[PDB]
DNA sequence: CCCCGGGGCCCCCCCGGC
DNA sequence: TTTTTTCGGGGGGGCCCCGGGG
């Protein structure tokens, strides 16, 4: 904890305030504008990992109290207990209580809420309703089933969607700026494409293609250079995979996988994906084709996870394809 | 800033019971009690957000009057209600001398009463046996099922229903002229469809919309309030071609940031309440959707799976 | 044993000013300097603030070099306090870029040492300046007899309201079984002024705070036979017990009156 | 006496009879035994995989591990509940069945086993090198019914202490065993002996024993009706002299156990009546088969290899059987009530049937 | 008693099992790791490592690798107070993740004596390294995802396993991943050979890459066949050197001729024949997952067999070593493979 | 020096979806 | 016309033993 910069660039380089949030304009707007005129509800945050719900929720703490947040609102995540004497006692006696130091209202964060028990979920209802006068509650969450139906009554909703890929190319930038870094086009193509909208996912790679750098001052980084630190697939390799499936012989076939996978060390599971994302453009006239493509796939994929023999796996890949595009001609 | 304004859900929170809209035979029913006397051990069961705490602590304020304070006891799921509460402090309560109007009794109001254990359900048979004469029981829950029968025999049972789409709108009017709110019908109208019946929703959702946008349009209520998915997912499981059904959840579930385990919940609940199918058909998706939601949990979440789930239904489906 | 090295010439003294708020907090951030050792914590529930200082006329010896931060469980430091015995002189001793905490008991009649080690843990906390405030009513009285009325009242209801007017002190409690109201007023013996209750208000002022907090408060009146309580409306309560060097001070909020 | 089964199994490697290649394999592991990795034996059942193991420790060791005795040890679970194990040792090795414990075997394998692999030996027990010997040996039996989770137990303890303890597994198959399992342990095939051999064993068992005998076929033909076990082999030589008085002639039948022949009635049954009625009485014999610890894949095999056996059916009622068999082998290996299992196999069958 | 003098660390090390023998012991001594082991080495001097998942097949040196970057971090002094370390033999609940984990997490860094500071880099965090993590719950890895970002300034997680897709999605997106290839004859031969070397084994040419082959990924395993072979070839005592068919006997790998009978009943297409002749060979006890990769490797690659053929034999194959995979009766699976493939 | 009040573990018993 | 498996949470009964009072 020397400084700064001994952190990981996803935990460096988390916002502080609501105007570094990206790809969020939505939501940061209103929950800007209900901060503005005091205003606030009782807020959900719904999303998928690593788009910005927690740094969103915090920076609207900071927003609301400034630098001394920490000691004015109650923050409560899954890595702490949560049950129902809790919700009885300390988040109770926090929302009918006045601040200490302000004479504002006060904030309680329940981060992950999706892990709390139905009980502790039940409890919080009347707590909820009967100290609105003073208290406001956020939730945030990544799988909207978990929550009881009385929460979600109680709440209103925003969706974080999966940063979209302006968002990804203006913190990239910053970034760049920040550590002296130079990015190729086609390296923050692949990157925003493999990112799958999160950010943390963007920063661990560009740390990790930093790392593989022999001078990170004047060296760049190229697509090469990414697909060798993740040990993906290129598009090439994709491409002439698929392209020995569809139009040669079994012999080929399998000596083209194979030979593929080994000049790099590929893995089948990426393989498998990203034939299934070049496949699901093509334009079939039969849907059988896609039927047989998908549930072979989808099968062959549940096996891998569980381990199994990789030649097996690969032959069976190339034989479900075949089979599937032997529907297309009648 | 460090304001907060009042929710309309508690600033307009109904004070007597004539100001309660929806389920008419019952609140008139309550009202007669209430005007009368005599109020028996009740149960009201029914969807969030419809007016039963509110009918409860209407009646017992408007039976209680100024002795509300001494003779109400409110115990909900925030408090303790084990064992040991309903053996010691509910009965010192039930045999507390408090003397009442001629036809007026103390009241326990038990809310959320479904969650209480099976134990202190039992405890309190004889509490309300034993002290009938002076103490009344109006327990207040979500899921009937939960009392235990010997409790509900000696209840009066009221099952609430959902509000029509009427009475939201004659609540919402009532408060938008109260607050002099700026409005379109199809604001209105997209309110009450997104809160499919919960008051305190379409209010919570309409307070929202003003705070954001100030008009209160369809624009800006679908600004706010987001497209039910579990309605995407019924489009998505009775789309006619399979192209279709994958296109739906590529663009309007996979790209919006739903869960994979979400997706697979509501399809299995869609296609549950799916009457228009039939039955059979049903079971053969139900069968292949949990299939796919085992897959899911075991840790395979990914969009392939989903994809597979759709391509089997559709076969099914033909 | 270079940098800090702050002997107190009975061990129980520490002992008993651990025991005054360990009840109330648990992970604790002690800063010695030169002019002695300050400590602030906060409740888990956000509702209390502890703050402790000890200036260096407590120590039969002290010297810091640089300002140092030890984080520390107060848990694991009563358990290792407890295993000192009352004659023996508590040494406590850190060093650069510490690690962990030294207590040394000793003993020189029986020549008997003792030396514990503990492990400090990284506590991200900004000490929060707790601004004076004009409280409208301030009042002083025996730590003992606070204590029998907050014990007395916690029987009855879990919050206890204090209301301060013209020549009068009044704390009532209400709950399922009963009420309860002890008054009092400033009263003054010059020949036992440790009895003396003392009351100086400028408006007065009415608040209700939860029991627990209170009785977890009153603990500290092993440390001083008076109680200073300053009270003042849109404030948070201030209870002080008066050390020989320093002091201890519990801010408690009052409950919203709503 | 003690049965011939267990009067003569031979207690040194160079008393084995069968396998010798096997045989030179293993002298070759106990000629420097310091270094021996973790091994895992894989065979046929009633082949000698466990007088194997035991020859070679003797090897290794001496005699003196033939000197067993029975200890008892408790657990405590997380709810509190007492549990014992039944543990084998020897003054130079250990033998544990964790599977005793069913899902609790996990315990065992974090507790005890970790508790010898912790400790040291610090006896000095010389070897042929002059040298002490460094390390304790644990065998686990039946190491193909381990839950996985006791599986991924084993992997630090195998290779943080491989110094202080050296594990032998003995198993039928090696399909249960986790590839992590499976890549640190030596990995040793035992076949089966050859009729020759079992028949030689035969008849050596019967002149040690002074058994009349006609022919030396009736060795030949109790070693084909033993499908390669040699202890059933032996079991059903001894239970065969005991019901002829020690006398067997080239018309002593051969005798075959209970339960297999309530298997072929069952077969039988279900071939000749394919209904309800007739599934509900097969699942009446199931029910008994399963009460008297007749394990439930042991029955679906014999059920199995019993209905390919029989002559009325034709290839294609074949094929139907053995892939309702792999499925439902398959569903037995992924259920808890086996007599569910077992109830959709039978019908399956006799659907195919008709 | 007569008791043994304690051994010395070198010495105990020469009498292991060759696997622990050559465990590697510094980032050098990985063979086919680079892609990661270079970034595991530039944070010695960037001093900015962060959260870490490991995933590969068994047997690639992921658990050697984190060990080698510990020690190279800390020295052989400090690295046993900077190390927490969990695996799969340790109780693992949610409550161990939310209060012995976060405790020890919460911790401050244990001071580096003098000569530490002069010679190892030694980072201002800890580490915890959690192996084998695909064991752990849903809701115990749940409870680690702020512990992990809270703590980021003192503390660096380290999460080791084998099937990724058992980790939560949080978890994942909070690490930086790295996969470990698998071990073939064309990228782990180096270190195949330079164990050979030290241990004067004497081999014919090709017998490390057939035994690399045969070990299918996993660099433990073709350790093990080496020193088994070294074993055999030393009782022996004749100086001749290894050979491929010794090998292939010690690794359980089916003589050709029998799969050329196997084929040749299948073949057939008889099925009592296929059936006497699988209860035969299954009293030889061969695993049914060689058995099944050899049939799949002579059939795919044979040219006499068309495109339909080999189509549905693929998902034959699939479907038996999913099966099998399960922990099933090899017998059955394998007779009805054998059927199956005699129909088509 | 001895008895009583009340905090803290220890042990066991039942649920789990909409 | 009768009666089973596992974690985790929650509840509830039972002591145990420190502290404080007499
Ligand atoms: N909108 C964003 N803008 C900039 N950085 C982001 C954004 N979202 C995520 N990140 C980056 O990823 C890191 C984690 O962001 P988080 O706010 O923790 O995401 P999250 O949605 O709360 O993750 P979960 O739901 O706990 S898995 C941040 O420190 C940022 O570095
Ligand atoms: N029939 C109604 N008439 C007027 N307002 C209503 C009505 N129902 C609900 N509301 C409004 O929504 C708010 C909440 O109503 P509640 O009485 O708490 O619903 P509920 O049935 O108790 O929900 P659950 O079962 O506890 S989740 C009230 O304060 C009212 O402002
Ligand atoms: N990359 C490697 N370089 C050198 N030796 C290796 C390598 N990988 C494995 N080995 C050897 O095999 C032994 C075991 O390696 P491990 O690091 O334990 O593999 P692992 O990935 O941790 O196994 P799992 O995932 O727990 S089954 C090492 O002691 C080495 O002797
Ligand atoms: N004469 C002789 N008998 C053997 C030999 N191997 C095994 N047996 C006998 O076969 C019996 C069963 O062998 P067992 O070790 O239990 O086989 P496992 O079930 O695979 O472990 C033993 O009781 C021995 O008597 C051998 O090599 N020679
Ligand atoms: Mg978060
Ligand atoms: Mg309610
Ligand atoms: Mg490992």
């Amino acid at each position: 904890k020397r400084s700064k910069e001994n952190l990981p660039w996803v935990e460096k380089y988390r916002p502080e305030t609501l105007d570094e949030v990206y790809g969020q304009n939505e939501v940061i707007t209103t929950v800007r504008k209900f901060v503005d005129e005091g205003k606030l509800p009782h807020l959900l945050f719904y999303g998928p990992p690593g788009t910005g719900k927690t740094s969103t929720i915090v920076a609207l703490a900071r927003e609301i109290y400034g630098k001394n947040y920490s000691n004015m609102v109650l923050e409560l995540n899954a890595s702490d207990d949560r049950g129902i004497d809790v919700v009885r006692n300390q988040i109770k006696d926090f929302a009918s209580t006045r601040q200490i130091f302000s004479k504002g209202f006060k904030l309680i964060i329940l981060d992950e809420a999706d892990a709390m028990t139905n009980a502790a979920q039940n409890a919080l209802r009347r707590v909820i309703e009967r100290y609105t006068k003073n208290t406001r509650f956020c939730v945030l969450a990544n799988y909207a089933h978990k929550l009881t139906p009385a929460l979600l009554s109680r709440c209103t909703r925003f969706r974080f969607q999966p940063l979209p890929q302006e968002a990804i190319e203006r913190r990239i930038a910053n970034v760049l700026v920040h550590e002296k870094l130079k990015l190729s086009p086609n390296a923050e193509k692949a990157l925003i494409e493999l990112s799958n909208g999160d950010m943390r996912r963007v920063l661990n790679v560009l740390q990790s293609c930093k790392a593989t750098l022999d001078n990170p001052d004047e060296d760049e980084i190229s697509d090469d250079v990414i697909y060798e630190c993740c040990g993906a697939p290129r598009p090439s390799d994709l491409k002439a995979v698929l392209k020995s499936i569809l139009e040669d012989d079994w012999g080929t076939a399998h000596y083209t996988l194979n030979k593929v996978r080994s000049a790099k060390g590929l893995a089948l599971i990426d393989l498998i994906e990203g034939i299934v994302k070049i496949l699901e453009d093509y334009e079939l006239q039969n849907e059988e084709t896609r039927v047989h493509l998908l549930t072979k796939l989808a099968d062959i994929e549940y096996s891998i996870s569980k381990g199994g023999n990789d030649q097996i796996q690969g032959s069976a890949v190339i034989g479900a394809i075949k089979a599937s595009f032997e529907n297309e001609t009648k | 800033t460090l304001s907060l304004q009042l929710p309309w859900v508690e600033k307009y929170r109904p004070q007597v019971l004539s100001d309660i809209v929806g389920n008419k035979e019952t609140i008139d029913r309550l009202q007669q009690i209430a005007k009368d006397g005599n109020m028996p051990h009740m149960i009201i069961s029914g969807m969030p957000g419809i007016g039963k705490t509110t009918s409860v602590h209407c009646l017992a304020h408007e039976l209680l009057g100024r002795s509300y304070a001494d003779g109400v006891l409110e115990l909900n799921a925030s408090d303790d209600r084990g064992i040991d509460v309903v053996r010691n402090q509910i009965k010192h309560f039930a045999q507390k001398k408090l003397h009442l109007p001629p036809g007026k009794h103390k009241i326990v109001i038990l809310d959320e009463a479904d969650s209480m254990t099976a134990g202190a359900q039992q405890a309190l048979r004889r509490t309300m046996e034993l002290y009938s004469n002076s103490t009344r029981f109006a327990f207040a829950c979500n899921q009937s099922n939960k009392i235990i029968e010997p409790l509900q025999s000696r209840c009066a049972i009221l099952r609430y229903s959902k509000l029509s789409d009427e009475d939201v709108l004659k609540r919402l009017l009532q408060i938008i002229k109260l607050e002099d709110v700026k409005y379109t019908n199809d604001g209105l109208e997209a309110i009450i469809f997104t809160a499919e019946g919960d008051m305190r929703q379409a209010i919570n959702n309409l307070q929202s919309t003003v705070a954001g946008h100030g008009l209160v349009n369809a624009d800006n209520v679908f600004k706010i309030v987001d497209s039910p998915h579990p309605l995407i997912v019924k489009k998505m499981l009775l789309a006619s071609n399979l192209e279709d059904s994958i296109q739906i959840l590529r663009t309007d579930l996979w790209k919006k940031g739903y869960s994979s385990i979400d997706i697979v919940t509501t399809s299995f609940r869609v296609t549950k309440n799916l009457a228009q199918v039939k039955e059979s058909v049903r079971l053969e998706m139900i069968k292949e959707i949990g299939l796919t939601h085992m897959r899911i949990l075991e840790g395979v979440g990914t969009y392939l799976q989903l994809a597979s789930m759709l391509a089997k239904i559709h076969k099914l489906n033909n | 044993a270079s940098m800090l090295e702050a002997k107190f010439e009975e061990a129980s003294l520490f002992k008993r000013i651990i025991d005054g708020f360990k009840d109330c907090v648990q992970l604790v951030n002690f800063q010695c300097k030169e002019d002695g050792i300050i400590a602030q914590a906060v409740d888990d529930s956000r509702v209390l603030l502890v703050s402790l200082e000890i200036g260096v006329e407590a120590f039969q010896e002290y010297r810091c070099d640089h300002p140092v931060t030890l984080g520390m469980d107060l848990t694991s430091l009563s358990k290792i306090l407890r295993c000192g015995n009352n004659t023996d002189t508590l040494t406590l001793i850190a060093d650069n870029t510490p690690d962990s905490i030294i207590l040394l008991f000793e003993d020189t009649k029986k020549d008997r040492i003792a030396e514990y080690s503990l492990k400090l843990m990284d506590i991200d906390a900004d000490f929060l300046k707790i601004e004076e405030l004009q409280y409208d009513s301030t009042l002083s009285l025996p730590s003992s007899e606070f204590s029998k009325i907050v014990r007395d009242l916690s029987q009855l209801s879990d919050s206890i309201n204090i209301m301060i007017t013209k020549e009068t002190i009044k704390f009532v409690a209400d709950g399922d079984i009963g009420s309860g109201s002890v008054i009092i007023k400033p009263f003054v013996d010059m020949e036992h002024p440790e009895t003396s209750i003392k009351l100086e208000m400028d408006q007065p002022v009415d608040l209700t705070f939860g029991a627990k907090y209170l009785l977890d408060i009153i603990k500290g009146s092993s440390l001083s036979d008076r109680v200073g309580i300053r009270l003042s409306s849109e404030a948070p309560a201030l209870f002080q017990f008066d050390l020989k060097s320093g002091f201890l001070q519990f801010f408690l909020a009052p409950k919203f009156n709503d | 006496m003690s049965l011939w089964v267990d009067k003569y199994r031979p207690k040194s490697l160079n008393a084995l009879s069968h396998n010798e290649e096997l045989t030179n394999f293993l002298k070759s592991l106990s000629d420097q035994p310091r270094d021996l990795p973790h091994l895992l034996l894989y065979g046929p059942n009633g082949t000698g995989k466990k007088t194997r193991c035991m020859a070679l420790l003797e090897s290794i060791f001496g005699p003196g591990v033939y000197r067993l005795k029975i200890d008892v040890r408790q657990f405590v679970t997380a709810s509190n509940r007492k549990l014992e194990l039944n543990v084998v040792s020897s003054p130079y090795h250990l033998e544990i069945t964790p599977s005793d414990m069913g899902n609790n075997d996990r315990i065992v394998i974090q507790e005890l086993l970790k508790e010898v692999a912790q400790m040291e030996q610090v006896d000095f027990q010389d070897s042929k090198d002059g040298l002490a010997h460094r390390y304790k040996c644990v065998i686990i039996n039946e190491a193909n019914s381990l839950t996985k989770d006791a599986q991924a137990a084993l992997r630090r303890t195998m290779e943080k202490y491989s110094k202080n303890i050296r594990l032998i597994m003995v198993c039928d198959s090696m399909s249960p065993i986790i590839a992590p399992i499976k890549s640190r342990c030596l990995l040793i095939r035992c076949p089966a002996p050859s009729d020759s051999e079992i028949s030689t064993i035969l008849s050596d068992v019967v002149t040690n024993e002074r058994i009349q005998l006609e022919t030396k076929d009736i060795l030949k033909r109790i070693a084909q009706a033993s499908n390669g076990n040699l202890r059933v082999s032996l079991l059903m030589l001894e239970s065969m002299a005991l019901n002829n008085e020690l006398a067997l002639k080239s018309s002593s039948p051969i005798i075959k156990p209970d339960w297999i022949i309530v298997i072929h009635k069952l077969t039988r049954k279900i071939v000749k009546e394919r209904s309800v009625n007739s599934l509900i009485e097969c699942r009446a014999v199931l029910y008994d088969l399963l009460a008297h610890c007749i394990p439930a894949n042991i029955i679906l095999k014999e059920l199995t290899f019993s209905l390919l056996d029989v002559e009325t059916l034709n290839t294609t009622n074949k094929s139907s059987i053995i892939e309702y068999s792999s499925v439902f082998d398959e569903r037995l290996s992924l259920g808890n009530k086996a007599i569910f299992h077992l109830e959709g196999f039978i019908a399956k069958v006799m659907c195919c049937l008709d | 008693k007569r008791k043994i003098s304690k051994l010395a660390a070198e010495q105990s090390l020469a009498q292991q099992p060759w696997v622990e023998k050559y465990r590697p012991k510094n980032l050098d001594e990985v063979t086919a790791q680079d892609h990661a082991v270079t970034v595991l080495k530039k944070t010695l001097k960037s001093a900015n490592l962060p959260h870490m998942l490991f995933y590969g097949p068994p047997g690639t040196g992921k658990t050697s690798t984190i060990l080698a970057l510990t020690k190279e971090l800390y020295g052989p002094d400090l690295m046993k107070s900077r190390i927490l370390e969990l695996n799969a033999s340790d109780e693992r609940g949610i409550s161990i993740v939310r209060e012995k984990v976060k405790n020890f997490a919460r911790l401050t860094v244990s001071k580096p004596s003098k000569h530490d500071l002069e010679n190892y880099p030694c980072p201002p965090y800890k580490i915890i390294i959690l192996d084998e993590a695909d064991s752990m719950t849903a809701d115990a890895q749940s409870a680690l995802r702020r512990t992990m970002e809270t703590y980021s300034g003192v503390t660096r997680f380290c999460l080791i396993c084998n099937y990724v897709t058992r980790i939560i999605d949080p978890l994942a997106s909070r690490c930086s991943k790295f996969r470990f290839k698998a071990l073939d004859a064309s990228n782990a031969i180096d270190r195949l050979r330079f164990i050979s070397e030290q241990e004067n084994v004497k081999c014919d040419d090709g017998v490390l890459e057939r035994i690399l082959d045969i070990s299918a990924g996993d660099l433990r395993r073709g350790i093990t066949l080496l020193q088994s072979a070294s074993k055999g070839a030393q009782y022996l005592g004749d100086g001749k050197n290894i050979t491929s068919t010794q090998v292939e006997e010690l690794a359980g790998v089916v003589p050709h001729d029998i799969l050329i009978e196997i084929v040749e009943k299948v073949k057939s297409g008889d099925f009592d024949e296929i059936k006497k002749y699988v209860n035969t060979f299954m009293k030889s006890g061969w695993s049914a997952a060689s058995v099944v990769n050899q049939l799949h490797e002579y059939y795919i690659t044979n040219d006499n067999f068309d495109t339909n053929f080999k189509n549905q034999i693929s998902w034959l194959l699939f479907t038996t070593d999913s099966r099998l995979n399960n922990g099933t009766n090899e017998h059955i699976q394998l007779l009805n493979l054998l059927v199956k493939i005699s129909q088509l």
